[PDB]
């Protein structure tokens, strides 16, 4: 009825594709072998929602995504693993080779060879669906595939689909904290290709995700699976108001008209401000109250930016749970009171509101707590310019001495797209400044 | 005390590019150039040290081709007497104005037949029996890292491209082993060794056009003038080298857009390779002008490492590049520009 | 998949390869028979990274002997582990160099080269994806500093995109076990430099120190020198052959270790290096191994840092341990000690950790870097070479089997101009 397509692009793609079906399996009751013990005892309804999940005669239920990452390492972890028996094999190990950190290698050499499968499989996917809306896609700025790899993919779909919401969820460098030399490099690459063709690119950034589990949930010696069980909480509370009920069902054509104003600007965040663990979960009433304040508190965000550095142009917040509207207006009421949370002339109105009623789920062998209502905080501000200037400076600082770029003109590149690229991120920190000048009578 | 001097050429539209009222992207004013795309939302400004407005054959400081001459070659040619040694690049994209304005028409020539002529003049004029003048010439290419010779009438076998290696010399500094290296008075014998040299060139077919060059090309001249006369008799114990390095390199080839892959990526890879280390060179040897402590990587490339003592020390090189003001080549166009900005830098 | 060919070249390649193949095993299980007896999957999975399949479930490795003196054969074949090589790959030659780089570049290696190659082709072209190469050996001798820079040569002009890495264990400072060690090394850089893509230069005296204060071992023997090489060997290829939260490979640390070709030398090191007592008295955790793998006293390149610059190093654990840890670490060393990295590389730091760690260890770690200071010992082998070169002591040697002091000279003008590439990236 209403489908969405996922593209997990690179090991950070599946890292959180993992802990995303662990999570859709859970809510809606579908085993790793595809199979459902509850509901066919009733025998009705339709609780293994057609959104994400395919059909079949003898019950097996097959999820709607293509999973790649030019190393067989990560995926072969799935096809050996737990939800092995689930996945069509459309997940593409076309690993002979990797793309070694360098966006040439995952856009022109090793990207070639390996796409067309990719856009195989998405459209053999298509024609399952009667009415589909969305291409999510995961990736990774600062890799070479999901820099790359991601760039070429939607530069293909925007061509061969047109007007369908491909939305992004990517990870952005933390601004100290980083795991590559060359990741400013990748990310200036990605944005000058994907600023035209996307439509919403969400953010996040594993440093305040650190923070956040250090000084909330009170873990002091993390791993990823923490972080994408996080995650994966922030994609349900996108998606629940097409696989669930709910009041105000706010879908995925809606967000692209409401947070992204002009065409270049299509980088928003992300925040899940109930991240208590049970030793907090009690103590605490968890009210709609407190939640919109917390989506808002600095130290719960989740990429490094102060937004007291800047300012709002929109903001989308998607409840779940035993939430009454009132007290979201009330909140929202409360959030324009403040003097620190600043809007732009351009916008009073300022918010979009999602309402749903099933909860989000307790994936066990996790560090989060079972609330009766959760939140999520979409928000587009002008205070990101802070970080595409940081990662202009350090790609100025490197490319001055044109320090690494014989790595990348060795798999087919030009000087010229490094100053191309370059350029059109001033104009995007020109364009920033703009907007965010409140207008002259 | 280096000094570089790059410049900018813009070629008038072709009859060609002037039926299909294609627009104008390019424009000036003062010395500085700029390119106003279609959009007509971004604008660029590219100012240099040199600039020749050959957009039309009306314009105020239309730099026709004498004018391109006795602006840059010609302090060559003086420093070249001086005792003194020089290198000229030829930058410039498919349909650039390239070779006309290196070499020209029969009609209005280019810089060499003005280099060649200017010399040959000065010296017949300054030709006296007590000091003389002689002209060693050779004509190389470079191709994936190798070298190749271009004075040689292959018989036809599968190649006798011998690829040549790079030695060093401490003295003489770095050099070619087995080039050959004829003799020249007379102008007619250069035109006749590079269209024997031209034709054993590396080139083939691709998208945009088909005779696109895909090997940098080095023309190198030695003036060896035997002024010395010792009061006590004959002798002849000091004499002048003057090394002359006009090259004409190629394009870069940015090959996400072009689909390439085996021989021709293998070339493309390269050259921008050596346009990358060629860049990094005159980058760093501009700054050794202004005392700033430098070191200036002449090893990574064969183009860069064979003139370490004609882009260096005691020298004058110089860079001219042509470009297009088409609308159909603006991506090209600004590449071209951004390269020879990169060059000036202050 | 990708996989290794692994050369060996000269006494100490061919000893270091031994010890190598002696631990890739017991990581992998397989005995001296070729037969695996292991008790998890992990093993067999990547195998191939390094190995081959023989017909009963045997394993046959990628390893290609190269020596010109058999004195070294029956060695590594009447050992513990020689029954599983493959005999065709067994090169040898007679009438040997002599310590002479002439000798092993030019007569006796131009007969065999061809007889080596045609084994790196079938041992490659049997590969479905093949990622690089590996070779041991050792500069200040005569094979393995002459007829494996003509093999590097010759590999890398047949297989050029490839990757070709080199564990070079370069000559040491104060005692040399040869005379005319600084003729073949120079000569040796001189065709290093420009035909490789990653160079692990390791130091015997650096190692030794390594053995006496961090081990506590009075008896020292090479056994024990080339089980720390072999480790380093192993943590740049885990993340290759074993899984991880974030993998890596030899071209990701090429491409963020070599910000310029010619600048790919590397100080290793490996971590946790302790005594057979003092493990009852510590804590195998993240930060202590940082402590460790940045320790002047760890790496075995006997050159401080301390006294130069990193321009870029990396990392690969292995262990179930915290990402977390691994950023706040690294970047705690990038703060407190800046003064010793560079400021046009904000993140001079890569990072690799694999999940299955070392055969009896809850966690260990891997080093690399890439430092101005391993000028120090190029410049000093240029203050030995100009000394002797300079009234051509040992020349004679060398031009009688085919030699000019033009390829000396070439060598020292090019050893110099890298001495001054680090040294730019220094001071300023
Ligand atoms: C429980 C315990 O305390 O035994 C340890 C041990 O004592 C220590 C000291 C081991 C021991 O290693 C040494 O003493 C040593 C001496 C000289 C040179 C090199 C090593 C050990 O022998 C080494 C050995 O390390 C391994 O298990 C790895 O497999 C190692 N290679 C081999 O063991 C090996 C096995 C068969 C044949 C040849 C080598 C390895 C290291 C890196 C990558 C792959 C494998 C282990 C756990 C220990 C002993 C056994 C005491 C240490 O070794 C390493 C490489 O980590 C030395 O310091 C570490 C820390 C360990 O605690
Ligand atoms: N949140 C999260 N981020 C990850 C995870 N794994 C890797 N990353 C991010 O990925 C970056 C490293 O590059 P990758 O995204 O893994 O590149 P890749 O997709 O593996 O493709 P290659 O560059 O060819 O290896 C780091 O900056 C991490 O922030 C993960 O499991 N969870
Ligand atoms: N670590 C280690 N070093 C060695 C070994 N054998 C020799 N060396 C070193 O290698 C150098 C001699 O090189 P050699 O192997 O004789 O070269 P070849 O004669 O050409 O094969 C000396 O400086 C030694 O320190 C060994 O088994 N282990
Ligand atoms: N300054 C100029 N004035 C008039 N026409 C020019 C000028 N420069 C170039 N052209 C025209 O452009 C064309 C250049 O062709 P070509 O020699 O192939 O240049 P390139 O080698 O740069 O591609 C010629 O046909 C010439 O008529
Ligand atoms: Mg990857």
């Amino acid at each position: 009825m209403r489908e969405c397509i996922s593209i997990h692009v690179g090991q950070a793609g599946v890292q959180i594709g993992n802990a995303c079906w662990e999570l859709y399996c859970l809510e809606h009751g579908i085993q790793p072998d595809g199979q459902m013990p509850s509901d066919k005892t009733i025998g009705g309804g339709d609780d293994s929602f057609n959104t994400f999940f395919s059909e079949t005669g003898a019950g097996k239920h097959v999820p709607r995504a293509v999973f790649v990452d030019l190393e067989p390492t990560v995926i072969d972890e799935v096809r050996t693993g737990t939800y092995r028996q689930l996945f069509h094999p459309e997940q593409l190990i076309t690993g002979k080779e990797d793309a070694a950190n360098n966006y040439a290698r995952g856009h022109y050499t090793i990207g070639k060879e390996i796409i067309d499968l990719v856009l195989d499989r998405i459209r053999k996917l298509a024609d399952q669906c009667t009415g589909l809306q969305g291409f999510l896609v995961f990736h990774s700025f600062g890799g070479g595939t999901g820099s790359g790899f991601t760039s070429l993919l939607m530069e293909r779909l925007s061509v061969d689909y047109g007007k369908k919401s491909k939305l992004e969820f990517s990870i952005y460098p933390a601004p100290q904290v980083s795991t590559a030399v060359v990741e400013p490099y990748n990310s200036i690459l990605t944005t000058h290709t994907t600023l035209e063709h996307s439509d919403c690119a969400f953010m996040v950034d594993n440093e305040a995700i650190y923070d956040i589990c250090r000084r909330n949930l009170d873990i002091e010696r993390p791993t990823y699976t923490n972080l994408n069980r996080l995650i994966s909480q922030i994609v349900s509370s996108i998606t629940a108001s097409l696989r669930f009920d709910g009041a105000l069902n706010v879908d995925l054509t809606e967000f692209q008209t409401n947070l992204v104003p002009y065409p270049r600007i299509h980088f928003p965040l992300a925040t899940y401000a109930p991240v208590i663990s049970a030793e907090k979960a009690y103590h605490e009433q968890l009210s709609v109250a407190e939640i919109t304040n917390a989506c808002f508190e600095p130290a719960n965000q989740m990429v490094k930016c102060d937004p007291r550095h800047g300012k709002y142009m929109a903001c989308c917040l998607l409840y779940r749970g035993d939430v009454v509207p009132k007290d979201v207006n009330a909140a929202i009421a409360t959030i324009k009171t403040k003097r620190s949370i600043q809007f732009v002339d351009w916008c009073p109105t300022g918010f979009k509101v999602g309402i749903n009623y099933q909860p989000p789920t307790v994936v066990p062998g996790g560090d989060l707590a079972k609330v009766q209502r959760a939140v999520c905080m979409l928000s587009n501000t002008t205070a990101i310019a802070e970080a595409w200037a940081r990662l202009d400076h350090k790609f100025d600082l490197m490319y001055a001495k044109r320090a690494f770029v014989h790595w990348y003109v060795g798999e087919g590149m030009e000087e010229g797209e490094f100053s191309e690229a370059r350029e059109d991120m001033a104009a995007l920190e020109k364009d920033y400044e703009e907007v965010g000048v409140d207008s002259v009578e | 005390n280096s000094q570089v001097t790059v410049a900018v050429r813009v070629r008038p539209f072709s009859k060609r590019e002037k039926t299909e009222k294609a627009s104008q992207v390019v424009f000036t004013n003062g010395e500085e150039i700029t390119v106003e795309h279609p959009d007509m939302k971004q604008v660029y400004s590219f100012i240099y040290d040199v600039s020749f407005w050959s957009f039309d054959e009306c314009h105020p400081g239309y730099a026709s081709q004498t004018t391109v001459y006795e602006t840059l070659a010609a302090p060559l040619l003086d420093r070249a007497f001086e005792g003194y040694n020089t290198c000229l690049f030829a930058y410039g994209q498919t349909g650039s104005g390239k070779s006309y304005t290196m070499m020209g028409l029969n009609e209005e020539p280019g810089i060499i037949p003005r280099f060649c002529e200017d010399l040959f003049a000065q010296i017949a004029k300054k030709q006296t029996s007590e000091v003389s003048y002689h002209l060693e010439m050779s004509f190389f290419e470079v191709y994936n890292e190798k070298i190749h010779d271009l004075l040689v009438c292959k018989g036809e076998n599968g190649q006798r491209k011998q690829p040549l290696r790079a030695r060093e010399h401490p003295v003489s500094g770095p050099y070619v082993e087995g080039l050959s290296m004829n003799v020249v008075s007379s102008y007619s014998d250069i035109q006749s060794w590079l269209e024997l040299g031209n034709k054993q060139r590396a080139t083939a077919a691709t998208g945009m056009n088909d005779k696109s060059s895909r090997s940098h090309s080095v023309f190198t001249l030695v003036m060896t003038q035997t002024k010395t006369e010792v009061v006590e008799g004959e002798e002849h114990d000091h004499r002048i080298t003057s090394r002359i390095n006009l090259v004409d390199l190629a394009g870069s080839e940015r090959c996400s857009t072009a689909h390439s892959s085996g021989q021709r990526l293998k070339e493309g890879v390269s050259i921008n390779k050596s346009l990358l280390t060629l860049g990094k060179v005159i980058s760093a040897l501009s700054e050794q002008a202004n005392g700033k402590r430098v070191f200036i990587p002449y090893r990574e490339s064969t183009l860069t490492w064979l003139l370490k003592e004609s882009l260096g020390g005691n020298s004058k090189t110089a860079m001219i590049a042509t470009v297009s003001p088409a609308a159909s080549n603006i991506e090209e166009t600004l590449s071209t520009l951004r390269y020879a900005t990169q060059a000036r830098l202050i | 998949m990708r996989e290794i060919v692994h050369i060996q070249a000269g006494q100490c390649g061919n000893q270091i390869g031994a010890k190598f193949w002696e631990v890739i095993s017991d990581e992998h299980g397989i005995d001296p028979t070729g037969s695996y007896h292991g008790d998890s999957d992990l093993q067999l999975e990547r195998i191939n990274v390094y190995y081959n399949e023989a017909t009963g479930n045997k394993y046959v490795p990628r390893a290609i002997l190269v020596d010109l003196e058999p004195g070294t054969m029956d060695s590594v074949r009447s050992g513990p582990f020689g029954q599983i090589f493959r005999p065709d790959n067994f090169v040898f030659g007679q009438s040997g160099a002599g310590n002479n780089w002439a000798k092993g570049h030019y007569t006796e290696g131009a007969e065999l080269v061809d007889s080596v190659l045609d084994v790196v082709r079938k041992e490659s072209e049997s590969c479905d994806c093949l990622q690089g190469f590996q070779l041991t050996h050792s500069l200040g001798g005569g094979t393995g500093s002459g007829m494996g820079t003509l093999l590097i040569s010759k590999i890398r002009e047949e297989y050029p995109d490839r990757i070709m890495n080199t564990f070079s264990v370069m000559p040491s400072p104060k005692v040399s076990d040869t005379v005319v060690e600084p003729y073949n090394a120079t000569l040796s850089v001189h065709q290093l430099v420009e035909n490789t893509d990653e160079t692990y230069c390791i130091d015997n005296e650096a190692l030794y120190d390594i053995c006496f204060r961090t081990l506590k071992l009075t008896t020292p023997t090479y056994g024990d020198l080339n089980h720390l090489v072999s480790a380093t060997m192993s943590g740049v290829t885990t993340c290759l052959r074993f899984p991880g939260q974030l993998n890596a490979d030899l071209r990701k640390l090429a491409v963020n270790m070599v910000p310029f070709p010619r600048l790919h030398f590397f100080m290793p090191g490996f971590a946790p290096l302790t005594s057979r007592g003092s493990q009852q008295y510590r804590a195998l955790t993240v930060p202590e191994l940082t402590q460790q793998m940045f320790d002047s006293k760890n790496m075995m390149a006997a050159c401080d840092p301390r006294h130069g610059r990193y321009l870029t190093v990396a990392a690969i654990f292995r262990g179930r341990m915290s990402m977390k840890e691994v950023d706040e670490q690294m970047l705690n060393v990038q703060n407190k000690n800046s003064s010793y990295f560079v400021e046009w590389i904000p993140n001079n730091v890569k990072t690799a950790v694999c999940d299955i760690p070392p055969r009896g260890l809850k966690m260990s770690a891997t080093f690399i870097g890439n430092s101005t200071a391993i000028q120090e010992l190029f410049k000093r082998i240029s203050e030995q070479f100009t000394a002797m070169f300079r009234r051509k002591a040992f020349l004679h040697w060398y031009t009688g089997e085919g030699m000019d002091e033009m390829e000396f000279t070439e060598a020292e003008s090019n050893m110099n101009d890298l001495v001054s590439e680090y040294q730019q990236y220094q001071d300023a």
